[PDB]
């Protein structure tokens, strides 16, 4: 029952293990030198 | 020689390790270890450094 401003979808693979750091905060490998989501963060995360 | 070692305890007689006079350089656990569960309490993860 809402309509969206500015729409953006990101893509990418990773491992299983590393699902969990595709979050605002969340230090790590993949967090610290390849994705990071910012603090102030409006959207929604989906992996499979 | 903690999370390298060669067999763990029982969790009844579980094991217990002082560690001091250290630098904890934790990035050099990137290239070989791989962390189902990594969860820190009274403490933000990215404050750790
Ligand atoms: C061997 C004992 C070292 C003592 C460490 C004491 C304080 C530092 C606390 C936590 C760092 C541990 C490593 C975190 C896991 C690596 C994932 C990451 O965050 O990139
Ligand atoms: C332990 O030895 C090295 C230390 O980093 C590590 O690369 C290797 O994968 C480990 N081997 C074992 C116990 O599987």
């Amino acid at each position: 029952d809402l309509c969206f401003t500015n729409v953006y979808a990101d893509s990418f693979v990773i491992r299983g293990d590393e699902v969990r750091q595709i979050a605002p905060g969340q230090t790590g490998k993949i967090a610290d030198y390849n994705y990071k989501l910012p603090d102030d963060f409006t959207g929604c995360v989906i992996a499979w | 020689e903690v999370f390298n070692a060669t067999r763990f305890a029982s969790v009844y007689a579980w094991n217990r390790k002082r560690i001091s006079n250290c630098v904890a350089d934790y990035s050099v656990l990137y290239n070989s270890a791989s962390f189902s569960t990594f969860k820190c309490y009274g403490v933000s993860p990215t404050k750790l450094n």
